[PDB]
Formats: C-alpha cells, structure tokens, sequence
C-alpha cells in the first residue's frame, strides 16, 4: 500500500489524496 | 508537484499536510 | 507519561509514535 | 473530538490510543 | 488539497513538500 | 508576502508553488 | 504502545512527548 | 545507551521515560 | 544567528541541532 | 529558564547552548 | 556548534533555524 | 553542494549560513 510504496519506492501528493477524509 | 521519497513520521506529515480538516487515515500493511 | 497540549501537526506525530505499526485515524470534524 | 480533547483541552498518551486502528 | 494556516517552521516543511528537487526561498521580509 | 498568505491568513499548496525555484 | 524505531531528531521528539513539563535529559554515548 | 537502543535496535516509550527528570 | 520564539517540540529540535553529540537538558521547571 | 528565556522571550543559538551537557 | 548530518526535510528545519527572518535559499543540485 | 554535502558527508551550522537572506 501507501506506507510502502512512499517509502521503498516514491509517491506523489495526489496519491496521497486517495486517503483523506 | 513533485514525487516524494517519504518513510515514517514524514509520511504523516505529508498527509496532515494534504488533507487538513478533511481527516485521514494511516493505515501501513503488517 | 504527562498531559500535553498537542495541536495541528504536532498531534498526528503524537498518534504516530502511540499507534505505530497499529495506523490510526484522524478525523478533527467528528 | 481529539482536537477538543488534545488541543484545547490537555489529554493523555492514553487518551491518544483511543485514536488507534 | 485544502487550505492551511502554515507558520513558522511548518510553512518551510510545506515549502519542502510542495517544491522538493526544484527548490525553494523562503523570504518572510518579502 | 508568504507570511501574510499562508500564516496570518490560509494558504493552499497551489499558492505555495509560487514560491519553489 | 508498540515499539519504536527512532534515530535522530526522531528520538528527541519522543522523549518530549513522553516527558513533557517533567522535562528529559538526552545523554548519546560517544 | 538509550539514544543506540533505539536507533540500531528498537525501543518503547516505556524504556524513554527512564530518561524524564 | 539570528534571536527565535522557540516553543514546545521546536525547543527540543532546537538544542538537538545545537548541542548534537554533546547532548542536552530540557527542564522547564528550572 | 530556558521556556521564559526562549519561549515567551527570544534567544540566540548562543543562549541554546547553555544548555548542552 | 557540532557537526551536523542533515538529511531531506532535516535540513529545511535548520537552516530555518540558523536564518530565521532573514530567510534563505534551499537549492539543492540535480 | 551544501544540500549534498550535509546529507553525504557532514556539515556545521557555521556553513549553513551560508544561504541565508
Ligand atoms: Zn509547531
Ligand atoms: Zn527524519
């Protein structure tokens, strides 16, 4: 998943909008 | 925007950063 | 442990370092 | 809710947990 | 995205998210 | 400037760009 | 709680967390 | 120490409040 | 240097990066 | 001490140091 | 003053530190 | 430069202001 990706990989901040509320 | 290298605490950060008042979740695998 | 004030950023650090590999949520409407 | 608790008010690492999966 | 009251070391955090491998200036007389 | 945008009053990552090299 | 993995900045900012207004010492060997 | 502990292993918050005054 | 308000958590950041190796005492009793 | 003198105060990187074990 | 290793988002924190008012420039290379 | 340098090696906070304003 996220956690994951972000840190063995890279991630961008749109991804991260895929776990707001 | 630029891609992010983001592990631990910083990733929490970033989504505290992201979404604001909206809220999140932080839910790691394992 | 102590009673803090914890605010904005501060408090999501707080529920990472408490929570951990559990994840947690944060929801400032509910 | 936790910022009414954590932030306006003073709560516990205890009280934190609650917020946990 | 939301909007942030971002202060302090917390708005060169977000300048550091937002801009990373570009860079950034931070110049709070401006 | 910046202080004034996004500490006195609100910000959003977009105005943020503004200031990246 | 669950255990930590905390290196650097990452450490004192949980001993403040922990200890707060009963204040900390941070003591590295070497 | 604690500051290696930590570090090069793990470590609970209930080992750091060894560390509080 | 410059003179800074330095509050809470970013105290604590503050005498890390200062005193490092040395290590540090925070004690707002004192 | 070191809140009053850095916190509601303002104090120099210098000032920090005093503290330094 | 000691000798720093100042990593990513660490590195903002104390230059913002150092600088304060006066601001700064963040350029990395590449 | 000072990005790389303290990131690969070390830096001090004499050389950090450097890139101040
Ligand atoms: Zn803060
Ligand atoms: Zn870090």
């Amino acid at each position: 998943g996220i956690v994951e990706q972000c840190c063995t990989s890279i991630c961008s901040l749109y991804q991260l909008e895929n776990y707001c509320n | 925007f630029v891609n992010q290298h983001l592990c631990g605490s910083h990733l929490v950060e970033a989504l505290y950063l992201v979404c604001g008042e909206r809220g999140f979740f932080y839910t790691p695998k394992a």
